[PDB]
């Protein structure tokens, strides 16, 4: 009954991913109707709605956790197989643990160790004979037993410990996995305060597709979004050194005259000011200052003022907008080429689509017959599920190259037209 | 048993006639197990689609496929072609099996989409010879996920 | 229809200037920039319905004493003390003032809060003023494009 | 401008040797022909 329960939840992990929206959707609408004299509840008579923000606060935790649960069962032997993969790939044809040793640097690598020496290693990859491809390829120049040292209703009574450790050390540094601990942070909270549900409107980037393509416009270019704001940051600082040596006086945001004085004398105050009133005005910082009506300095205050609008204002915010739309322009642009590469070549062998359209229909049979993806995908799975005593002589030839990673086996620039040209062949 | 297969000593009644198993004036179910066939008959098609394929241009084997086209018909959907280059320096097609609990899971779910970023990857970052092992690498991850999707 | 109810009432003719859309041609071309991304548009409107939503969350728990929007002091209080006020005060006068929603807002001289107050301003500006904007601009380009 | 230019560069360095101007279809007939041209055969670094 728990392994079916398991397999429910993470057959239904996106449904209740969704659900826990439209759930907190409701509450984010409830909470609409908030008032003060503390903070009160006041409907337009109908007291439906207490008692159905008391239910929903507690719906939220417990699909949040049946979400959790779901990723747990679903998508972590994934990240899980990938990483034991790599692992495993590393000691056979590159030797790390045996020779290189890695650096303190690649945390991965180091943490990686303490999976070698168990018994439940190879749970996942569908590999066991690992081991056993190390203890022949340095059983002798390196050791033998330094080698076996390094590597080797009553159902919760029996299970280990060391594998179990390096386990969840991955997915504690799972990055859905610590979004989802998130989310189920913040509905706990939620009940402490019932405001702290608003906090899960933030999904809709991760729920919907089309809104993620929206904000790669921004994230494409982020780093030079932030640096755009430091350049301005560094322009601001500059200008009110200049004013706070020279223009000091001007800075009277007092009432009518003969008042006492709010007055930017330091620095850290003009600064302030600045980067609050300066840029933050559509107008620069003339409008927010007093007028210099025949003063020694007019002509400077004039150029600091046209400056400060012309170098702020309009230049460093139109690099912002500039590096949004040279993103969608980017993105575009890539699409575009996938379709031209995909429609003049085969992916596999990269002929072109003159060769096979001197027949009829034949790129359009090279890429659906022929050279397929998915019939290469699929002979892998044969191969897997088969065994290494019924193959034949084509697939023990394939076999001793997939597991040895030659991938000499796959055409490249020669097809089975090029080659048997029907011209006596 | 009226309107898919006709109706012979040899064609419906011959299953009649195979099926006299009871004695209640009934029948069972165990017909279709018993009848197997198929693990033939797969062999039998990639043995003539590598003729045909193979060899060309003779209407004596088309005399013969016209007479096969009801099986070749069932074995399209379960019947994969490859070409690999061969040890003799020559390519070779490949015939094999392919199930359906994968072309079932290949089809409609996410992994079109996972297809769709994969490609997006490789033709955009691209490589040398770092673009097999990435579809290879694809190709494995997917049929982990085929496999505990199978799970259920 | 409307040129029935024309009759009625002498304005409702006013509705058939935007047949100039369908019989014009390089009108068509224009507005088709905006056509190519209404859905686009659409979620960015969200979007921003959804982050003004966020700042007036703060602004309710923390920021209330700052939005009396009535005359000279020792006079009524017209405040927004209510979530559905808030919401709409920031929605109608947040977006629609080119500066956020500090230029109608009494000023922070000397409060606990103040440089909690000046993050929530420039973030605003930053952040619905500024980007969200230039994603609508954008997306206008780059179906010209 | 500045984009469309490095995409260029790009193209011109996957689609042809720097120093003949072949192509990248007499070689890659043969499997890897373009990248031992540019890897062994025409170096820049080996012509230095
Ligand atoms: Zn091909
Ligand atoms: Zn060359």
């Amino acid at each position: 009954y728990q392994q079916k329960l398991l397999n429910y939840f993470a057959r239904n992990f996106y449904n209740m991913r969704m659900l826990a929206l439209f759930v907190a959707f409701a509450i984010n609408f409830i909470l609409l109707f908030y008032k003060v004299s503390v903070h009160y509840v006041l409907e337009e008579s109908s007291g439906y709605m207490e008692p159905t923000l008391r239910i929903l606060a507690i719906l939220h935790t417990i699909i949040s956790f049946f979400c959790i649960i779901g990723y747990y069962c679903l998508k972590v032997p994934l990240v899980i197989f990938k990483r034991e993969k790599e692992v495993a790939r590393k000691l056979e044809f590159d030797g790390l643990y045996i020779t290189e040793q890695p650096s303190e640097d690649d945390i991965k690598g180091q943490w990686d160790r303490l999976v070698i020496n168990t018994q439940s290693f190879p749970n996942n990859y569908w590999d066991k004979f690992v081991k056993r491809k190390v203890m022949d390829k340095y059983g002798e120049f390196y050791g033998r037993d330094r080698i076996s040292e390094l590597l080797g209703s009553a159902v919760l009574n029996s299970i280990d410990v060391k594998y179990q450790m390096w386990k969840l050390g991955v997915v504690f540094t799972d990055n859905s996995f610590l979004y989802l601990a998130w989310y189920m942070t913040m509905s706990v909270l939620g009940h402490y305060n019932n405001f702290f549900f608003a906090a899960h409107l933030l999904d809709i980037a991760m729920g919907f597709k089309t809104l993620r393509t929206i904000l790669s416009s921004v994230t494409h270019n982020g780093k030079q979004l932030v640096l755009t704001v430091g350049l301005l940051a560094v322009v601001v600082y500059l200008y009110t050194v200049v004013a706070f040596n020279f223009f000091r006086k001007f800075y009277n945001k007092s009432e009518d005259g003969d008042t006492p004085d709010m007055k930017c004398d330091d620095m850290l105050t003009c600064y302030m000011f600045h980067m609050y009133v300066g840029v933050r005005a559509g107008g620069g910082i003339g409008d927010e200052i007093e007028d210099p009506a025949g003063d020694e300095y007019e002509i400077y205050r004039i150029i600091f003022d046209i400056t400060f609008f012309f170098f702020v204002i309009v230049i460093l915010l139109a690099i912002i907008q500039g590096l949004i739309i040279d993103a969608f322009g980017e993105l575009r642009d890539q699409q575009e080429q996938v379709k031209e590469d995909m429609e003049t070549k085969c992916f596999i062998c990269g002929i072109g689509n003159d060769y096979f359209d001197t027949v009829p229909h034949g790129f359009e049979t090279h890429t659906l017959q022929e050279h397929n993806l998915a019939n290469y995908l699929f002979f892998l799975m044969y191969l897997i599920n088969k065994d290494e005593t019924e193959h034949t002589g084509q697939e023990s030839y394939v076999w001793k190259m997939y597991q040895e990673r030659c991938w000499e086996f796959f055409p490249a620039g020669d097809c089975f037209r090029k080659q048997y040209e029907d011209q006596l062949n | 048993m009226e309107s898919h297969k006709h109706y012979t000593q040899s064609e419906t009644e011959f299953l009649l006639s195979c099926a006299e198993t009871d004695e209640n004036e009934t029948l069972d179910y165990e017909e279709f197990v018993k009848r197997p066939a198929k693990d033939i008959g797969f062999n039998v098609a990639v043995l003539l689609t590598n003729l045909s394929e193979h060899m060309p241009n003779d209407t004596r084997l088309q005399t013969f496929l016209e007479l096969a086209e009801s099986v070749l018909n069932y074995f399209q959907p379960f019947l994969g072609r490859i070409e690999i280059m061969g040890s003799a320096k020559r390519i070779e097609r490949v015939y094999f099996e392919i199930s359906e609990s994968s072309r079932t899971q290949w089809e409609k779910p996410q992994v079109k989409e996972s297809k769709r970023q994969f490609i997006f990857d490789v033709v955009n970052e691209g490589g040398e010879k770092e673009k097999m092992e990435l579809f290879v690498n694809f190709c494995e991850d997917t049929i982990f996920e085929m496999q505990l999707a199978a799970q259920i």
